[PDB]
RNA sequence: CGAUGUCGGCUCGUCGCAUCCUGGGGCUGAAGAAGGUCCCAAGGGUUGGGCUGUUCGCCCAUUAAAGCGGCACGCGAGCUG
RNA sequence: CGCUGAAAGCAUCUAAGCGGGAAGCCCGCCCCAAGAUGAGGCCUCCCACGGCAGCCGGUAAGGACCCGGGAAGACCA
């Protein structure tokens, strides 16, 4: 009942050296720089990171679990790293790696081609399912979210980009 | 950004896959460059270009002193040419190849003293249905009480024209160096014998 | 007895940091210096105050969401004349100008709180080109 | 969106939440997200 | 009340937005196309004619649309009458 | 409309932070514009003249008048 006094397990090895309004985080696949409230103390123990807080004030406990969620999405980051899943639907709707970018075919006039921003990398498996996949849990979701933005589900038909998971709830034509 | 002076001479029209293309002719360059504007002296870029060769005895010393500086003949007119660096020290019509687009700027032809009707389009009054003595007149003017007054801007009778006035994105039909001749589609502001400038379009 | 009147004197050149401060408090301090009121031999009637000049002046700060929320206004006099820009947009166009307003308004009206405001100099950035009136620092 | 100064739950999935400065009604059900004006 | 000229038209605009159109949206009993309803939005645009002094309205032919109000029911030291 | 996200173990576009998004807003286009008295900048020309921050006079760089005119114009410009 409390995410903010959670201890933060850190894997061997990635280490967390903390600084004035920001703690940094490096490891195996990269660094992530989190920018934390100066009025919360960021505590690192063995093999754990811990965040306090000077009170019991709203807005305390309100930066309290953040700042120990960001910091924890950057631990795994950087360890195990982020990924999200999208599923292609619909007949003629499919995609291909074009270089590093993205190119989806998905019934408008003209393939639709996403660039990586860096630290993204996009992999097609089949032509029916694409990963966004990197360090920053922040930036991946964003840019599957763009992605999907492209050709959102269909309220009628399964056609459309669909997070993987991503129920189908279709109401009735006709 | 590219430009040049250049004097307007007249219209005729050329015939080009078999249309009939109306054109004004300009007489552009030669334009020697007489001063540079510079980031470091100025604080922006341009070119002082000079146009049209001037009898010596009409410069005064001022003049003379300015045209010395940068070693050039007399000149009877300067104008900047603003973002513009060329490469050489005299500015010909060569810059501009037949299918460009060029904006022209010219001092259009003076009404005088232009009535609302001509200066502004007004539909003044009837001429006949008791009409009184106001076939051409701009009708009212403003409310009542409030606001009690006519704005600023109102559109009234007055001077119309000799005004500086670009036309833009005009397609280059023609050029002939030999003669320093520009052909422009269309028509340009101002006199036959008129100063115009000629730059490369702002229009994409 | 007559009330003593002070003959012509030789104005103070002062220098300001504006950087931290919050702008309209920094300004009623500025047209206290303007005014010349910390002055003994204070007159009403004549220009005899300070000449204050400020760096640092794109740095001034300000509470709440004024930012965004504070608008400066213009009328040109035509129809539909009337411009608002907002702090925020100011500040990244020609910052030195809302601290030059905050003291405007804060000067009297008249022939000699216009003259008083000349006597202010408002600069973005730590430097200003008044070295030769040699101004002294104050800390306000 | 409804736009109203009553804004209520209308089912049990309903969620009554603050954003920048107003009331949101926000569900599952598209037909009940709610902003309060 | 030792006078603040009145309806309607014409001319000339300008503003409000409770928006007629065009731009951006959410919900739909939204398949598509076309609509309905609400939200944002006043930048521009918002036709010609028959009837009647008319404003308004009805009608004809179009239109993206043929918006509604304020300005002394805007405007007669501007015209009409 | 979102992403990440607590308070509130879930959830939440938001409280920290980030993104997308209108013929509309700022700029971009065209015209005026330093009486912008806050009277700006650059190039070039003149010069330290006599007599008694002032005055008198003759000049300097230049300017004005006058005249021939002008797709400039009521006049003037
Ligand atoms: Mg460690
Ligand atoms: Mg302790
Ligand atoms: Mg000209
Ligand atoms: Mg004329
Ligand atoms: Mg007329
Ligand atoms: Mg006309
Ligand atoms: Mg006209
Ligand atoms: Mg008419
Ligand atoms: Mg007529
Ligand atoms: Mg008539
Ligand atoms: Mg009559
Ligand atoms: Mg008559
Ligand atoms: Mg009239
Ligand atoms: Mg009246
Ligand atoms: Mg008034
Ligand atoms: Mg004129
Ligand atoms: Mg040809
Ligand atoms: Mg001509
Ligand atoms: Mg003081
Ligand atoms: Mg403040
Ligand atoms: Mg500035
Ligand atoms: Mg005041
Ligand atoms: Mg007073
Ligand atoms: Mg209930
Ligand atoms: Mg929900
Ligand atoms: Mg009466
Ligand atoms: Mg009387
Ligand atoms: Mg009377
Ligand atoms: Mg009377
Ligand atoms: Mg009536
Ligand atoms: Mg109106
Ligand atoms: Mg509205
Ligand atoms: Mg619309
Ligand atoms: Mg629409
Ligand atoms: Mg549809
Ligand atoms: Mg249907
Ligand atoms: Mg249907
Ligand atoms: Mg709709
Ligand atoms: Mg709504
Ligand atoms: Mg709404
Ligand atoms: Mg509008
Ligand atoms: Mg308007
Ligand atoms: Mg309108
Ligand atoms: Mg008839
Ligand atoms: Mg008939
Ligand atoms: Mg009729
Ligand atoms: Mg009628
Ligand atoms: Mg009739
Ligand atoms: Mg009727
Ligand atoms: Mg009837
Ligand atoms: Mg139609
Ligand atoms: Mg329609
Ligand atoms: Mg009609
Ligand atoms: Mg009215
Ligand atoms: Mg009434
Ligand atoms: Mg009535
Ligand atoms: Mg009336
Ligand atoms: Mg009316
Ligand atoms: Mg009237
Ligand atoms: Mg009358
Ligand atoms: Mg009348
Ligand atoms: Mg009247
Ligand atoms: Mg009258
Ligand atoms: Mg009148
Ligand atoms: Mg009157
Ligand atoms: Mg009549
Ligand atoms: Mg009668
Ligand atoms: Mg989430
Ligand atoms: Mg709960
Ligand atoms: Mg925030
Ligand atoms: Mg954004
Ligand atoms: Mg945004
Ligand atoms: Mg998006
Ligand atoms: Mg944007
Ligand atoms: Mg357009
Ligand atoms: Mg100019
Ligand atoms: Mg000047
Ligand atoms: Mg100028
Ligand atoms: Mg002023
Ligand atoms: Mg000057
Ligand atoms: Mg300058
Ligand atoms: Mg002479
Ligand atoms: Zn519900």
């Amino acid at each position: 009942s409390r995410i903010g006094r959670l201890p933060i397990p850190v894997p061997k090895g990635v280490s967390v050296e903390v600084a004035p309004g920001r703690v940094k985080v490096k490891g195996p696949k990269g660094e992530l720089e989190v920018p934390v409230s100066p009025e919360m103390r960021v505590v690192v123990e063995e093999g754990v990171v811990r965040v306090e807080r000077p009170s019991d004030e709203r807005r305390h406990k309100s930066l309290h679990g953040l700042t120990r969620t960001l910091i924890a999405n950057a631990v795994k980051g950087v360890s195990e790293g982020y990924s999200k899943e999208l599923l292609i639907k619909g007949i003629g709707y499919r995609a291909r790696l074009v270089g590093r970018a993205l190119e989806l075919t998905v019934g408008f006039s003209h393939p639709v081609v996403v660039e990586p921003p860096e630290g993204i990398t996009f992999e097609v498996p089949e032509p029916t399912r694409v990963r966004v996949s990197g360090i920053d849990k922040q930036k991946v979701g964003q840019v599957a979210a763009n992605i999907r933005a492209i050709r959102k589900p269909s309220a009628y038909h399964e056609k459309g980009i669909y997070y993987a998971g991503e129920p189908v709830r279709l109401k009735p034509g006709k | 950004m590219k430009g040049i002076l250049g004097v307007k001479v007249g219209m005729t029209r050329i015939f080009r896959d078999d249309r009939a293309v109306p054109v004004t002719v300009i007489l552009a360059g030669p334009c020697p460059v007489v001063q540079r504007r510079t980031p470091e002296k100025d604080g922006y870029t341009a070119v002082q270009l000079g146009f049209l060769p001037q009898n010596p005895k009409r410069v005064n010393r001022p003049l003379k002193g300015h045209f010395a500086k940068a070693g050039v003949e007399p000149v009877r007119i300067l104008r900047e040419i603003r973002d513009f660096n060329p490469e050489g020290d005299t500015v010909t019509v060569e810059i501009f190849k037949p299918g460009e687009r060029v904006d022209v700027t010219g001092t259009s032809k003076g009404r005088g003293f232009a009535g609302v009707m001509k200066r502004w389009n007004f539909a003044g009054g009837p001429d006949s249905h008791g009409a009184h003595k106001i076939h051409r007149h701009p009708g009212s003017i403003g409310n009542r009480k409030t606001p009690g007054r006519v704005y600023k801007g109102k559109k009234m009778a007055g001077h119309y024209g000799a005004e500086r006035v670009t036309v833009m994105n005009l397609e280059v039909v023609d050029v002939i160096p030999e003669e320093n001749l520009l052909l422009v589609k269309g028509a340009v502001p101002g006199p036959n014998g008129g100063l115009v400038i000629v730059r490369e379009t702002k229009k994409a | 007895m007559k009330t003593y009147v002070p003959k012509q004197v030789e104005p103070r050149w002062v220098l300001i940091d504006a950087e931290g401060k919050t702008l309209g408090r920094l300004a009623t301090k500025i047209a206290t210096l303007l005014r010349g009121k910390h002055r003994p031999d204070w007159t009403p009637n004549v220009a005899m105050g300070d000449f204050v000049v400020v760096v640092n002046a794109d740095k001034i700060r300000v509470t709440g969401k004024k930012l965004e929320q504070k608008i400066y206004t213009r009328y040109s006099g035509y129809p539909g004349g009337l411009k608002k820009i907002p702090l925020e947009k100011m500040l990244a166009t020609h910052p030195e100008r809302v601290l030059e307003h905050a003291v405007k308004g804060m000067l009297p009206k008249g022939p000699l709180g216009r003259r008083l405001f000349k006597r202010l100099k408002v600069y973005a950035g730590p430097d200003h080109p008044h070295q030769a009136q040699r101004p002294e620092k104050l800390e306000v | 969106m409804k736009v109203r100064a009553s804004v209520k739950r209308i089912c049990d999935k309903c969620k009554v939440i603050r954003r920048h400065g107003r009331v949101y009604v926000i569900c599952e059900n598209p037909k009940h997200k709610q902003r309060q004006g």
